[PDB]
């Protein structure tokens, strides 16, 4: 995964077909918990559009640990914004990882929150309440 | 510089003792 995803992403016109097989990657009960980490640790790094948020959501659906230095790299690239599936992810962090959650991200969050061009802005809303 | 601290007593007092953006605009005629 190391040769196969950075260059996939970082390539222009990265297509669904392309992202299905990167979730059904994340999704292999045989991606390992280390590897799962790593893979999380290798995403990091990148340019983060709409596919990488479309893998990531996948990626996390697994409840994958998080140091907390990562989880504030995670959060920070998250603050940063319309885009729905990024809703889903900006979900499902709020929803698993409040255990993660503190008040600066949760603002953060709020920042990026705001946004009516969003759907689901009620349930963040009330997610948002529930974390304070 | 794209076109070419903190007090020192009020946090000395914190010591001792143990986001938006504003906006504003006008119009006015051509």
């Amino acid at each position: 995964c190391s040769a196969l995803l950075d260059p996939v992403l970082q390539a222009p016109g990265t297509g669904p077909a392309q992202t299905e097989l990167l979730c059904c990657l994340v999704k292999m009960e045989s991606l390992e918990p280390d590897a799962q980490v790593l893979m999380l640790g290798q995403i990091l790094e990148l340019p983060w559009k709409e596919e990488t948020f479309l893998v990531l959501q996948s990626l996390l659906e697994r409840q994958v640990e998080m140091t907390p230095e990562k989880f504030s790299v995670l959060m920070e690239k998250l603050c940063k914004t319309t885009s729905m599936a990024y809703a889903k992810l900006m979900l499902t962090v709020m929803t698993k990882y409040q255990a993660n959650i503190t008040e600066t991200q949760r603002l953060g969050l709020a920042m990026a929150l705001e946004p009516n061009t969003t759907f689901l802005r009620k349930s963040l809303k009330a997610a948002l309440k529930h974390l304070g | 510089p794209g076109l070419a601290t903190r007090d020192p007593v009020a946090t000395f007092l914190e010591t001792c003792r143990e986001l938006p953006p504003s906006v504003a605009s006008i119009k006015v005629s051509a």
